[PDB]
């Protein structure tokens, strides 16, 4: 069939009709981002020839390709280390959560680590690590920061976030209750703090329900972490191809260097050795080029992940669709194998309701424009409410400002302002 | 079938018609004795990499050696997850990472001057006194001008293929 | 070691050029690296094969050099785009992105010319000398809840004041910096206080 671009919809657009939401919902999303790869090391001589003095002497006539490839692999390893370094190691002091989890009703026990396990990882981190699933010159180097250290870094970031908001990124960590932190987060997008101070229970229940839904999804679906598994599979296929490229003859008698050396004298086997060396060197150069391209891609991804960390966890960004889809409130980092997982808590308005609007009101000849809000009407009476939450207020002189006359504005309606 | 390796005893079952053996990567890992009927597993010879952890020459000349992927039995000594570090002592205290080694192991030249090995510390422990009725408002500030180096371009070169190859 | 990145780029370019000019001393399986000596000694038929092998080796070396240079140029282009974005967002304005133009509240930046690069002087605002205080979400005076417009209700032990969020400036609680929306028993943590009316 032909793919559908989406459901059809026709917005009821007019010149005196506005839609103001009367409710909202908390939506916690999930964004997977690759950070680093498996630091591999390919011994050039051992891979090309392999414990062969004559073949090594023949390979030495090609220049410094061995040193070039070794330097490239070392640079790739150092880059994969510095990527996760700059991504996770961003906080100076390691913070911890207080024993009294008095967070105003929010339940973070599912994202905070528990001491009833060797590795201090949370339930989400355990799910993420459980879902993601010597040689002939091939050896893998272990990363500098272990999984336990990455989990400790994520726990310190989470504790600093919960305890400070965004002050732990600029200067020093400042204590602040999570209720007032969420009030500041709401004030940072256009919603007043009274909405939170009145619906804290509903917001905490919605957050707990979203966390539970995320847990259920991560426990049910195994294809959640896609890009990490794709990178792992690409690295595995590259390694398997590099290994299988040793069973090829490349025009020689056989692919076994020791068998060639035992069957033919050096003067006659020099040609076969040269063919094998050229073939394996071309294959290794192609592998190194592809690995450099993939390392550049992973570096770009790690830079993006570090930027998202600094702009969502250590502060509330105003960039649209950056810290998740919707009005960004806060974000929680989660460790993942060779990657990072963010939990973008967004603000999504719901229960839309259409009303009648007007640009201004003309009370006594002079026009009155609202300072912060929009003039709405429920059919007979006019009120001034917020932009993202329907809160009708009586139109007074403290909610509007006068600027000129009302004979230049097109669409102004007549109303009676109130003087307190 | 020639080569070098550690011929040990295997626990696999060779079929009566099978003589040689191979692995998943098209490599011979087990054979059958010509004289007797024993199964000899061909494990590769001991090998690895060599890394030299050395401080600045202005400080001292004492160096250490790190053999990658060894059990300190095929080559003062200490077993890490990245290999054996022969030349440094493993202390029980945690310091800041100075020379990366691998799997959280770091090295630094400390005073009795000698190279040591320890587990890197992620940072100074801190515990904010969080409470539902406690806030910390700053009473002062300080302007701190920082720097940031960013490359914008590099040297523009051009190599003529003719004059380079066929001079 | 202040300008480390530029020095590393220069050293990488120099090492690439040195490797490119040293790859001519290898025969790649031929008689010698010098072409004139081969042309003088060997007969034309074998000299053709020797020249072909030398050309293949030098072309492979040059292609590897060009590939590495293209990767390095892509990295330099990414760095230059980042530097231009930082310039346009912090030198020609004031950015609110955290940790993008310095550790702290960004105020202004001053660009400086550097060899094959640029240096920014990120002037940031860093608070210091904090002090513990007791806070409250709202206060009730005559049965109606009072929420601060821009500020935080802090108390030194006996009296409640409203101060800024980044600089302790205690001010009396008046009706000009607070807005009333709702009642007392709608928020958990509200503390009874007195609101002044000028
Ligand atoms: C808003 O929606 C939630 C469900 O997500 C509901 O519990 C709540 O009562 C709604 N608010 C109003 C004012 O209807
Ligand atoms: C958080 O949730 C867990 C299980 O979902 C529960 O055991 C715990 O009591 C909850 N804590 C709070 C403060 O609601
Ligand atoms: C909202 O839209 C419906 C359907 O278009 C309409 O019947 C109703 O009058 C609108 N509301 C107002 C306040 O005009
Ligand atoms: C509009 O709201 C006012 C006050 O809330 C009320 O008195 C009036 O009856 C409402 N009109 C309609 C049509 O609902
Ligand atoms: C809105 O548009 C309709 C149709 O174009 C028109 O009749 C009406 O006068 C307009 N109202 C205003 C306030 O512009
Ligand atoms: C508002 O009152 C003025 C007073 O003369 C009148 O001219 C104008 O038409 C009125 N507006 C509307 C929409 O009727
Ligand atoms: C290294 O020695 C330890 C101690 O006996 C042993 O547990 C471990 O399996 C050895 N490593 C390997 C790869 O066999
Ligand atoms: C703030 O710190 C500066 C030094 O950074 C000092 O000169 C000044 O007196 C301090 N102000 C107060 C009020 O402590
Ligand atoms: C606040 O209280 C905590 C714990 O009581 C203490 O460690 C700290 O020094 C006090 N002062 C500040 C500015 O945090
Ligand atoms: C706060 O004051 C109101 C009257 O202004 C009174 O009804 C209420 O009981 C007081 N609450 C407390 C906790 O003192
Ligand atoms: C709190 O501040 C007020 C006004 O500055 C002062 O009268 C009072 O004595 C102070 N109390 C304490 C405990 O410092
Ligand atoms: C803060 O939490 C404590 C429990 O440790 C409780 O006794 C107190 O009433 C709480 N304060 C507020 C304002 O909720």
């Amino acid at each position: 069939y032909t793919m559908s671009l989406g459901a059809e919809n026709s917005v009821a657009y007019s010149n005196n009709s506005i839609a103001i939401p009367t409710n909202f919902t908390i939506s916690v999303t999930t964004e997977i981002l690759p950070v680093s790869m498996t630091k591999t090391s390919v011994d050039c001589t051992m891979y090309i020839c392999g414990d062969s003095t004559e073949c090594s002497n023949l390979l030495l006539q090609y220049g410094s390709f061995c040193t070039q490839l070794n330097r490239a692999l070392t640079g790739i390893a150092v880059e994969q280390d510095k990527n996760t370094q700059e991504v996770f190691a961003q906080v100076k002091q390691i913070y911890k959560t207080p024993p009294i989890k008095d967070f105003g009703g929010f339940n973070f026990s599912q994202i905070l680590p528990d001491p009833s396990k060797p590795s201090k990882r949370s339930f989400i981190e355990d799910l993420l690590f459980n879902k993601v699933t010597k040689f002939n010159g091939l050896t893998v180097l272990p990363p500098l920061l272990t999984d336990e250290m990455i989990a400790q870094y994520t726990s310190a970031l989470l504790a600093g976030t919960i305890t400070s908001g965004w002050t732990f990124g600029a200067g020093a960590a400042l204590q602040i209750p999570f209720a007032m932190q969420m009030a500041y987060r709401f004030n940072g997008i256009g919603v007043t703090q009274n909405v939170l101070y009145e619906n804290q229970k509903l917001i905490a229940n919605q957050f707990n329900s979203a966390i539970g839904k995320i847990q259920d999804s991560l426990s049910s679906t195994a294809s959640a972490l896609g890009k990490l598994q794709d990178v792992v599979n690409q690295n595995a296929q590259a390694l398997n191809t590099l290994v299988k490229q040793l069973s090829s003859n490349f025009g020689a008698i056989s692919s076994v260097l020791n068998d060639i050396l035992s069957r033919l004298d050096p003067p006659e086997a020099e040609v076969q050795i040269d063919r094998l060396i050229t073939g394996r060197l071309q294959s290794l150069q192609t592998y190194v080029t592809q690995q450099l391209i993939r390392a550049a891609e992973i570096r770009a991804s790690a830079n993006l992940a570090a930027t998202k960390m600094s702009e969502c966890v250590l502060g509330q960004s105003k960039r649209v669709d950056f810290c998740g889809k919707g009005y960004h409130l806060m974000s929680f980092p989660q460790s993942a194998p060779h990657g990072v997982v963010f939990l973008h808590v967004t603000y999504v308005p719901a229960q839309e309701k259409n009303f009648t609007t007007a640009p201004a009101i003309c009370h006594d000849g002079k026009a009155h424009f609202p300072r912060e809000g929009v003039f709405v009407s429920n059919g007979t009476h006019w009120f001034v409410t917020q932009r993202n939450f329907y809160e009708p207020q009586i139109i007074t002189t403290d909610n509007t400002f006068v600027s000129g006359n009302c004979d230049v504005v097109i669409g102004i309606v007549n109303n009676t302002v109130y003087d307190p | 079938l020639t080569g070098t390796g550690v011929l040990t005893e295997s626990n696999k079952k060779f079929l009566p018609f099978q003589q040689f053996g191979r692995d998943i990567a098209d490599t011979t890992d087990a054979v059958r004795d010509p004289q007797t009927l024993e199964i000899l597993d061909i494990t590769p010879c001991s090998f690895g990499g060599v890394s030299v952890i050395t401080p600045g020459t202005n400080t001292s000349n004492q160096v250490a050696v790190l053999y990658q992927g060894v059990n300190c039995t095929e080559v003062n000594v200490f077993q890490t997850r990245a290999g054996c570090l022969i030349g440094a002592e493993h202390v029980n205290n945690s310091y800041e990472c100075d020379i990366p080694i691998g799997a959280g192991i770091c090295a630094s030249y400390q005073t009795s001057q000698s190279i040591i090995a320890y587990t890197m510390s992620l940072g100074a422990e801190n515990s904010v006194a969080y409470s539902n009725n406690s806030i910390a408002i700053p009473t002062n500030f300080t302007i701190s001008v920082t720097t940031e180096i960013l490359p914008v371009s590099m040297t523009k070169t051009s190599v003529d293929c003719t004059m380079y190859i066929c001079g």
